């Protein structure tokens, strides 16, 4: 999981 | 927004709906290229070819289960390229490029007529 | 193999795959999560949801246009998952973590129940 | 376009  | 993102997320749903073509589970449509017959679903066919997404917008061939391409196509070209479709690696090789290129330029594959493009420039 | 692949091309499929809900395009089914229906494509449903790969497997439920979930859901929590679906981004918020990850492990996600859980677990 |  990313900050997009 | 404030929104996560899991990176794999495309990736992962593109391989299912591979899984899914290979079980022949929920497909929903047969493409003829003259003797062959490939199937495949409306959607994926829709999502990746500006040719599939006019024809599965129009209100009379959208309910359509086969779909006859032009007699020119090569059934080998289409393969190739309806397995990119749903696992985004193209098989492109010196005996197939002009096929694969005539093929996606006919399906409106834009990125695909791209790299034959490249390749064939390259070979010149 | 020899292929060369498309890196974008998984998250151009989704992005398309998500245009054609927003426009209502080959949606075959609705889900019922109590007062709300959400209309959707039973192949996206499946590639992401274990419980919908279950459903539209069955010989019986896979030729259904309605799919009743348990009362219990919360219609906010799956609308944030099916934007995951198509999106693979959640909007995950003190607000809402707890409804997302009870409908998550419901619907069987794993990667969203993992982030859900490590979110969770920092609060405390 | 990549090697895979
Ligand atoms: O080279 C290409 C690939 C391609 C795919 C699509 N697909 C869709 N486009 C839109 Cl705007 N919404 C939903 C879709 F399924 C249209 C045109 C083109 N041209
Ligand atoms: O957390 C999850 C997400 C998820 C998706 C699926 N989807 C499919 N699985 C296979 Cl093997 N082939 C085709 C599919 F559409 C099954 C189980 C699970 N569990
Ligand atoms: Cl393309
Ligand atoms: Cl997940």
């Amino acid at each position: 999981w990313v900050i997009p | 927004d404030s929104c996560i993102q899991f990176t794999r997320h495309a990736s992962d749903v593109l391989l299912n709906l591979n899984r899914l073509r290979s079980r022949d589970i929920l497909t929903d449509v047969v493409i003829v290229v003259s003797r062959e017959q490939f199937r495949a679903h409306k959607t994926v066919l829709m999502a990746c070819s500006g040719l599939f997404y006019s024809i599965f917008t129009d209100q009379l061939k959208c309910n359509l289960s086969v779909i006859n391409l032009d007699p020119e196509i090569n059934p080998e070209g289409f393969c190739i390229l309806l397995d990119f479709m749903y696992t985004s690696r193209l098989n492109l090789r010196e005996g197939n490029i002009m096929a694969v290129m005539a093929t996606a330029m006919y399906l409106q594959m834009e990125h695909v007529v791209d790299t034959c493009r490249k390749f064939i420039k390259a070979s010149e």
